[PDB]
């Protein structure tokens, strides 16, 4: 989803989320110091690549070790 | 008739005719010379 | 198995980083005036031939390997 | 005022426009300068709203395109009837439906593909079909191949008639705009003449043809010795032997003694024990009542005579304090916008298809349909996918209405304005609902997986653990089980066997239907379904509401309905168009329908489908492991995917090997889609530059300059290949698994 | 702290770069290097969002108006909140 | 072994093609002659000139990481 | 010598029924924009914050959160209804900055008295390579 | 006309609805401790902490890993107290992140009618610090009271 879905949809969603937080009683007392924005395009590409690589490595490592440890040979 | 022949000369119609003729030729060759793994004529 | 997989993934990541840092050098540190008619500038001179021949090799290998595999299947 | 307004010979029939590609618009008819033009030629081909600004020509093109679609459908139906007449074992299947697999397609003996001609039974070798046409033909009273041939010829003639009508009503006698805007007469004719008269005629066919032929078939009479359907029409005594009320004629109908017709018009319910389907008398009475209801429901709207209702007045009469002016102005919106009608009809037809799939699985209406597990699975899955696609297209065209056909200067609606004014509240509340549903539906699966992996099975959300029982659904099932007792005393049995009781229908040693139990696993899967549906609704409704403007791009409507982005500005404005919202919601509809069909397959394989022993015991296909395994993702991976994929990965060398090849090819296409989905146009264009240099070196570069696919086209290709691969994978897996073991 | 919008001397004089600006960054000033006797200028790049609509309408061989993305503010990130 | 070694060669050649194309077009191409002025990692150059997604050399690295992972797999 | 027109706080606003797309906390802690125009006829227009409003005859004042919204609304007014429009930026301190026509003339058409900012007297391909600007704050395009 | 613009202002990002501006809803929100501007933030924090720590004990006791053992009453309650130790900590960090020592309160100084109002001391360093301390004290007191009621004094309850 960091690789397929792109920034404008998430930014337009975050705008509505910010409106909801600014208009919710007992929650307007808590306000953010940094304005919430969507992930940058290069940043989202890096995040999706990191999730992809972590999944690749962890999945194949688990399969390899489990296959060679459930039977050693 | 000239416009219809021009339509027959457009890319998808001509490609369909050419590839259908080629596929028919290959299918008939595979029927008459089936299971060809080598070239044994020489 | 774990050692082989670990070191091969490490080597792949490291080679990818080597090419990435070569691109970084080309963007940042490359000086065309000090490198005129060098063996390094002539790569950029005939970059189209290199890229097209790499494309041909990859396309030929993929076409014929996938065709043989699909044929066997 | 409602007359036939038709202009004569508006468009000249000629091949001049055939010779020129892209004649419909101006920017495209100039000729190709790059390759992108070709793709554009296949993108604006059916966008009649962009070709011309006149509603009359658009409506005429729509009418003739509908005629062409009807001709294609009739051609396809003729093909199915022909392939059921020739190259089929329908006559063999009629004698032994419980042991002979239906088949209507045979492959030619070339390149070794004749292995696909499997031993389906009945002295026939061919591809086993799962469309359930044999059950339809048996329910229609068809006992010979000549009848199928006649139906195929008639459908060919009807396809030719539809094509001629499409040519005639555009090139020769085209309707005017006011003809299309007569919505009241159209609704009257489509409720009384299309649905009502069609239901009445089908009820007449079932009463006069299907009932006696099916009675003879269920009596064990050989199909070739059964009297022909016309013999039961000319000889009323032949029909009167089976149903004595036919001896009285139509006088009980005209004297309101309808209770005399209680032998072929029964409110029995349940299923036929002989065939495992609904009683055909029940279907006849149902279609009769539906015909009466539609016929008296079609005289509602006003026309040339002063009696009737006005749609505009009915809409304007409904307005409340919260909504202000109410539904005023919606008639002018709906009568002047084809996209709004397409959105409404697509949503309704998708929901109708979904409820059709549910009601066909719950009540098999054809003989020997429930015991055909492949037909049931294929029908449910197929109509689920069709409904999801139509529901997505509903929002896809609602967005087009909002971008193009919406304006408040004229044709202003108060309800739409009030919806657009508080759209942030709707989107934020639906966002919270999606997050809450996702957490309390999938984190429960994660919790169960972690508790089982940590060796704490008592801490999971299982039946032998913390129980989340669907008390409401179980109460509904119990209420519908006792409906014949108090609430519906005129019904002999319940409306289905999937509620409860000791009832069980088994035909030929196979279970047709069983009382389906509901537990914690069904609870978790149904809330997962709700979460996925709510997320898809969130994406589609956000696209529809923000298709015009937002806090990011105040002039998004000027950019169009289908544009890639607004540059890397504002941090990045990628996929801000409503088309990209549809493109994103396609994946989520795919995910939701995939989870739904996985749930259906596993639940009916574990708790409904199976075999009946002679002693009386029932053994299911997967042994009822849905209650304890489906509560964890590892259970879905192992006991459903891994366990049931053995029938599709081991199909090589047998008649089901095409399913294995399609499994592999669908995996390949799904992986191939990720190249378009993850990449961008600039890299491919820069590579095409080098390839163009290589071609230009040898004087072989084309005049049409090669260009990489556009951003929107790249996303479209990616999502199309993604859906194709991920759907064909499930198709091959389901078909191989349910044909090999069912 | 703004995106850097630069005008080069290859500017023909077409005002499409100015008409395509949604935040009124560019304007047309007099010049003498072309037939149109005018060139574009970017005095209000503090309001530039980076949408690059201006350089999507420049008809030269390469863009006479160039937007280089740079440090981003609340009005450069398109934030209404 | 022959088929899988040729698939390995296909993966190596394709990853090399992506990385070499990124390195040699890092300084610019016909679509973006002034890429060197935009640094190593930038999102795009807008939707103009047909569309310019993934035009940076960082994006070439990001695309080639997938092919490297597939080859090592 | 063009003088900027002063903002009139007592300007009536268009008839609007309320929307969730209006101002937020950014209008309080930071600036917000105000567009003023003169409608010759009481008609109905489409707000950039979603929904439709009914402008009244005479002067009309509308407060929005972004300059892009003000410019989009002004472009719609000029193209569709042919109304002269001016928008300002208002700070929480009360300061008003007259924004859009900086000389009273629209930026698309040439007007004397404008100074060139960001003007480079070279072709785009004559930019200095980054290696020649390394370890200095100056960018190649700023030279 | 039931749905109004927000305080007669159609150009503010909100709306007036019966869920937003009902007299009963406004009264209920105004009588909550978080909206008691004239009261010491210590007392409002004490009330909020008491309520939240009291309600937090139930889920931890009834759904904890030791919910079926003898240690269900104590350990889960301890977990609730631990959560308070976390929660106040978060509040403390908020009090350091937002408000400074030398600045006054940033709360609005007006009402719906537009009259002058003394700003709430909660939106200040000292006010939020007092609120957080009261929240911690009330949270531990409420957890202790819930444990005392359910398991020390042994009052009869349905315990879900
Ligand atoms: C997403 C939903 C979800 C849910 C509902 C549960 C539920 C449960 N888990 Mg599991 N779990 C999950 C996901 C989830 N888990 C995930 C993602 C993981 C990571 C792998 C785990 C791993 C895990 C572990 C390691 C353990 C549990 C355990 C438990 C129990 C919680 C114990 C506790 O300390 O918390 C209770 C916390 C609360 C403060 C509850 C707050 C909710 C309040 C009451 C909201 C009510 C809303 C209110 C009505 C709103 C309106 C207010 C009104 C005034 C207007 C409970 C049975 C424990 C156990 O084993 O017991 C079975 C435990 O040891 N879980
Ligand atoms: C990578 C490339 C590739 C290659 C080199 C081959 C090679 C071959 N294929 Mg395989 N195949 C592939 C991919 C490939 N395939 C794929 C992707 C599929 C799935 C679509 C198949 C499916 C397949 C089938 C179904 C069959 C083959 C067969 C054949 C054989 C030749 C057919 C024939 O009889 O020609 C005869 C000669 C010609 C047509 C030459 C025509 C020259 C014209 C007439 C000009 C004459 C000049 C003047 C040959 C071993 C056949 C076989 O029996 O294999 C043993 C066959 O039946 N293949
Ligand atoms: C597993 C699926 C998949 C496949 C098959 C490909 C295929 C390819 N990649 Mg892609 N790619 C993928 C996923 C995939 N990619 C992913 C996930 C990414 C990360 C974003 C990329 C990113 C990427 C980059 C960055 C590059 C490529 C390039 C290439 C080419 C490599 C050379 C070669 O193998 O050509 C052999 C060709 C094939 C395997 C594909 C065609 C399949 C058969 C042969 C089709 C024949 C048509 C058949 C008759 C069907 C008819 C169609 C219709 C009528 C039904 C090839 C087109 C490289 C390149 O462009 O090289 C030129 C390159 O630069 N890819
Ligand atoms: C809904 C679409 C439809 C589809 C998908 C099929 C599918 C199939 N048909 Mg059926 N069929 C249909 C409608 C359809 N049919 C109709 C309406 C009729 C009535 C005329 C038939 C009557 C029919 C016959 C008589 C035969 C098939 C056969 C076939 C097979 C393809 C062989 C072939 O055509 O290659 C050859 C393809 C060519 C391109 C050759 C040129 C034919 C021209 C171009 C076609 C249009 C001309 C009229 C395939 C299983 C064959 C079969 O299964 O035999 C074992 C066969 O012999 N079909
Ligand atoms: C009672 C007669 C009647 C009937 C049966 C229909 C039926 C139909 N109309 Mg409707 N329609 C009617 C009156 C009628 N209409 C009137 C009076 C108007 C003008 C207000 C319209 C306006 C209208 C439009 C604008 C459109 C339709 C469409 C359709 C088709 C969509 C449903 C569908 O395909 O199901 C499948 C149904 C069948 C195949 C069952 C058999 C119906 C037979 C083949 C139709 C013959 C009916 C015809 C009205 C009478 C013959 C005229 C004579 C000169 C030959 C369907 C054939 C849509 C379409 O698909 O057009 C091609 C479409 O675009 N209708
Ligand atoms: C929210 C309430 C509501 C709902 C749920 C529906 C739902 C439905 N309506 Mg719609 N409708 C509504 C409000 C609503 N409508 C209002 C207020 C009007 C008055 C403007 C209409 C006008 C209308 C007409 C005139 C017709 C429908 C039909 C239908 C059904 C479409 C059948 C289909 O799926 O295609 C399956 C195939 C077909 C039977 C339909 C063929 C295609 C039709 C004829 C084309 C629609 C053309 C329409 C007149 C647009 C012309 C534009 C003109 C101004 C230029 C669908 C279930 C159709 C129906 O009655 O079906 C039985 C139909 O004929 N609707
Ligand atoms: C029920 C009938 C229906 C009708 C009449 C329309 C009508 C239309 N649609 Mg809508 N739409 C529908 C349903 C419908 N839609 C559904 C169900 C969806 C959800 C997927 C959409 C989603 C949608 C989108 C996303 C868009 C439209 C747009 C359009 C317009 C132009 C269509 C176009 O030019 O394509 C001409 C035809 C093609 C491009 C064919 C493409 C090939 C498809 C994708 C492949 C199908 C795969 C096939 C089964 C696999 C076989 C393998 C192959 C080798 C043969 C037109 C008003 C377009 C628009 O208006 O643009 C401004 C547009 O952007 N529609
Ligand atoms: C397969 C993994 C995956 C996951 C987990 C998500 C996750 C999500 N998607 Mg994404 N998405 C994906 C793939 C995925 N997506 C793909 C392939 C696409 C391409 C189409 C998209 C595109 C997309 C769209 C278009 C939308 C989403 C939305 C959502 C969100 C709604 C669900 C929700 O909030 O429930 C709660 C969260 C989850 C179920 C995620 C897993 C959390 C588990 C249950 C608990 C983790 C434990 C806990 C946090 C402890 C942390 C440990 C600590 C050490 C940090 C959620 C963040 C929708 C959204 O924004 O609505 C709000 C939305 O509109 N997604
Ligand atoms: C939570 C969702 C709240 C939606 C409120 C919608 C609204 O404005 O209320 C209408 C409906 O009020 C409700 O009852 C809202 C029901 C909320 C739940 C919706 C889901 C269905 C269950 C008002 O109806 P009316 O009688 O004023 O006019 C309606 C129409 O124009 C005809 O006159
Ligand atoms: C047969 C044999 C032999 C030999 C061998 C050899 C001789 C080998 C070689 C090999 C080789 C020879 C290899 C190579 C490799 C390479 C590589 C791997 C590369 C890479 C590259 C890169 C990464 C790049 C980078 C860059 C760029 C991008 C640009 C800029 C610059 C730079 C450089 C940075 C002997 C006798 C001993 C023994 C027996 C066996
Ligand atoms: S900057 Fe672009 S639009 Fe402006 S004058 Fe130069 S070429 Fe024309
Ligand atoms: S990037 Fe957009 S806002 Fe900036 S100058 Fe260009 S058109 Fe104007
Ligand atoms: S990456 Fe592509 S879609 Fe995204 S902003 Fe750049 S050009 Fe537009």
């Amino acid at each position: 989803m960091f690789l397929i879905s792109w920034r404008g949809y998430w930014q337009e969603l975050i705008e509505t989320l910010a409106w909801a937080h600014e208009r919710t009683p007992l929650a307007n007392l808590i306000r953010w110091r940094d304005k919430p924005v969507a992930l940058s395009i290069v940043q989202a590409r890096l995040v999706g690549l990191a999730h992809f690589s972590v999944g690749y490595i962890f999945t194949y490592a688990a399969f390899l070790i489990a296959s060679t440890s459930g039977k050693f040979g | 008739m000239r416009d219809f022949k021009t339509y027959l000369s457009v890319a998808p119609v001509l490609s369909t005719l050419w590839f259908g003729s080629l596929a028919g030729l290959l299918i008939e060759i595979n029927r008459f010379f089936p299971d060809a793994l080598t070239f044994p004529f020489f | 198995a774990a050692l082989y997989t670990h070191h091969q993934y490490i080597a792949g990541f490291i080679m990818t980083g080597a090419f990435a840092h070569g691109a970084i050098f080309f963007i940042r540190d490359y000086n065309p005036e000090q490198n005129e008619d060098n063996v390094l500038a002539r790569m950029l001179d005939h970059k189209e031939a290199i890229i097209s021949h790499l494309s041909w090799a990859s396309l030929f290998l993929g076409f014929h390997t996938l065709g043989l595999y699909v044929h066997n299947d | 005022e409602v007359k036939i307004l038709v202009d004569r010979d508006p468009v000249k029939t000629s091949f001049e426009a055939w010779a020129k590609p892209g004649h419909f618009s101006r920017t495209i008819a100039k000729g190709p300068e790059t390759t992108t033009w070709i793709w554009n030629l296949h993108a604006d081909a059916h966008d009649f709203d962009s070709h011309t600004s006149d509603l009359e020509e658009i409506s005429r093109k729509i009418f003739s395109a509908h005629f062409g679609q009807l001709s294609i459908i009739f051609l396809w139906l003729s093909g199915m009837y022909f392939h059921g007449a020739r190259f089929s074992n329908y006559e063999a299947w009629l004698s032994d439906p419980t042991h002979i697999g239906p088949s209507a397609q045979v492959v030619w003996p070339i390149v070794g593909q004749e292995i696909l001609n499997g031993d389906v039974g009945g002295g026939f070798r061919g591809i086993q079909i799962t469309s359930g046409f044999f059950q339809i033909w048996r329910a229609s009273g068809i006992t010979s191949e000549l009848q199928l041939y006649c139906t195929a010829i008639g459908a060919l003639v009807f396809a030719a008639l539809m094509l001629f009508a499409g040519w005639f009503h555009y090139h020769k006698a085209a309707p005017k705009l006011a003809w299309f805007q007569d919505v009241e007469s159209m609704l009257n004719h489509h409720l009384a003449g299309l649905l009502g008269l069609g239901s009445l005629s089908w009820a007449g066919h079932q009463i006069h043809v299907s009932l006696p032929i099916n009675q003879f078939l269920n009596a064990g009479v050989d199909p070739k010795e059964i009297p022909l359907p016309h013999e039961l029409i000319l000889n009323r005594d032949l029909l009167a032997q089976l149903y004595p009320s036919f001896a009285e004629g139509a006088t009980p109908f005209f004297t309101l003694n309808w209770s005399k017709y209680a032998d072929f018009l029964t409110f029995r319910g349940g299923l036929d024990p002989v065939t495992g389907g609904l009683w055909l008398t029940d279907t006849a009475h149902h279609h009769l009542a539906i015909a009466i209801l539609f016929l008296i429901a079609g005289h509602m709207y006003r026309t040339n005579w002063g009696i009737g209702h006005g749609l505009k007045d009915i809409l304007e009469a409904h307005k409340g304090p919260f909504t202000g002016q109410g539904h005023k102005g919606l008639y002018e919106i709906l009568t002047t916008s084809w996209h709004a009608q397409l959105a409404l009809n697509l949503a309704m037809l998708g929901s109708l298809t979904i409820v059709v799939a549910h009601h066909m699985y719950a009540m098999p209406p054809y003989p020997y349909l429930a015991t055909d597990y492949g037909t049931q699975l294929s029908l449910f899955t197929h109509h689920m996918w069709i409904g999801g696609f139509l529901i997505v297209g509903a929002a896809a065209h609602a967005a087009i209405f909002m971008v193009r056909d919406y304006d408040p200067t004229t044709r202003y609606n108060d309800l739409l304005d009030r919806v657009l004014r508080h759209r942030d509240a709707i989107i934020s509340h639906l966002n919270w609902a999606c997050i809450f549903l996702g957490f309390h539906s999938f984190g429960l699966y994660i919790h169960n997986d972690t508790m089982s992996a940590l060796g704490r099975p008592q801490d999971m959300f299982s039946d032998t653990a913390i129980q989340l029982q669907p008390v409401f659904a179980q109460w509904i099932q119990n209420t519908h089980a006792l409906a014949p007792s108090a609430t519906a005393p005129g019904a002999t049995a319940s409306t289905s066997l999937t509620w409860g009781g000791s009832d069980l229908v088994a035909v030929g040693g196979k279970v047709a239907l069983l009382p389906i139990p509901l537990g914690t696993a069904d609870f978790l899967v149904h809330h997962i379904h709700a979460f996925t549906i709510h997320v898809t609704v969130l994406i589609l409704l956000k696209g529809v509401l923000f298709a015009r403007s937002s806090r990011l791009i105040p002039d998004k409507a000027n950019l169009g309905f289908r544009f890639p982005c607004d540059g890397p500005g504002r941090g990045g404005t990628c996929q801000v168009s409503a088309w990209d919202h549809v493109f994103l919601g396609l994946f989520w509809m795919y995910n939701s329908i995939s989870v739904v069909i996985f749930h259906f397959s596993w639940k009916m394989q574990s708790d409904v489908w199976g075999s009946i022993s002679d002693q009386g015991v029932v053994t299911h296909i997967t042994g009822g492991n849905f209650a304890q395994s489906s509560i964890t993702i590892n259970g879905w991976l192992r006991d459903f995917l891994w366990a049931q994929a053995s029938q599709v990965i081991q199909s090589y060398g047998s008649s089901l090997s095409a399913y294995g090849l399609f499994f592999l090819g669908a995996h390949f296409v799904w992986a191939f889609s990720l190249m378009f989905l993850f990449s961008g146009r600039g890299y491919w264009q820069e590579l095409i530059e080098s390839i163009v240099w290589a071609h230009n070196k040898l004087k072989v570069a084309p005049a049409t300059q090669p260009r990489a696919l556009s951003i929107v086209q790249g996303r479209a290709v990616g999502v199309t290949h993604y859906l194709l691969g991920g759907i064909a994978t499930t198709w091959a897996f389901f078909l191989a698994r349910i044909i090999a073991v069912g | 702290m703004s995106h850097s919008v630069k005008i080069y001397d290859t500017c023909i004089g077409c005002t499409q770069c100015v008409r395509a600006c949604p935040t009124d960054v560019l304007e047309m000033i007099p010049w003498d290097g072309c037939k149109a006797k005018q060139i574009a200028s970017a005095p209000r790049t503090e309001d530039c969002v980076g949408c690059k609509r201006c350089e999507s309408a420049c008809p030269t061989d390469f863009l006479s108006v160039r937007v280089y993305l740079w440090h981003e503010t609340t009005r450069s990130m398109g934030l209404g909140y | 072994d022959f088929l899988v070694h040729h698939a390995i060669a296909l993966g190596l050649h394709t990853t090399t093609l992506i990385l070499v194309k990124g390195a040699l077009d890092a300084r610019g191409s016909k679509l973006m002659p002034d890429k060197k002025d935009f640094g190593y990692s930038f999102p795009c150059d807008g939707p103009g000139r047909g569309g310019t997604c993934d035009i940076s050399a960082w994006d070439a690295f990001y695309l080639a990481v997938f092919w490297m992972l597939n080859t090592i797999g | 010598g063009f003088t900027p027109p002063e903002l009139d706080p007592n300007t009536p606003s268009p008839i609007f029924a309320g929307s969730t797309g209006g101002l937020l906390r950014k209008a309080q802690v930071e600036e917000f924009y105000v567009i003023t125009w003169e409608s010759p006829k009481e008609q109905i227009f489409e707000m950039p914050t979603g929904g439709a409003a009914i402008m009244r005859e005479g002067p009309n004042l509308l407060k929005l959160a972004r300059k892009e919204q003000c410019l989009a609304l002004g472009t719609r007014l000029r193209s569709k209804y042919k109304i002269k429009y001016q928008f300002y930026r208002v700070f929480p301190s009360g300061e008003v900055q007259y924004l859009h026509p900086k000389d009273g003339v629209y930026p698309e058409k040439v007007n004397p008295g404008r100074q060139g900012v960001g003007l480079n007297m070279r072709s785009i391909g004559k930019n200095v390579s980054p290696i020649e600007v390394k370890f200095t704050g100056k960018q190649p395009y700023d030279l | 006309q039931v749905i109004q613009p927000l305080n007669g202002d159609p150009f503010i990002g909100g709306l007036e609805t019966p869920v937003t501006s009902s007299p009963l809803i406004a009264w209920y929100l105004s009588n909550l401790p978080a909206y008691r501007t004239a009261v010491n933030p210590l007392l409002r924090g004490v009330e909020v902490g008491l309520a939240h720590g009291f309600l937090l004990v139930g889920p931890f006791v009834k759904a904890g890993p030791l919910r079926n053992t003898e240690y269900a009453g104590a350990a889960g309650s301890l977990a609730a107290a631990g959560l308070v130790v976390i929660l106040s900590m978060c509040l403390t960090m908020y009090g350091i992140a937002s408000f400074k020592e030398g600045e006054p309160s940033i709360a609005p100084a007006l009402t719906l009618t537009g009259r002058k109002k003394q700003p709430d001391q909660l939106q200040s360093a000292d006010g939020w610090a007092k609120f957080t301390g009261g929240f911690f004290f009330g949270g531990v007191s409420g957890v202790t009271w819930a444990c005392f009621l359910m398991y020390v004094l042994d009052l009869p309850y349905y315990f879900k």
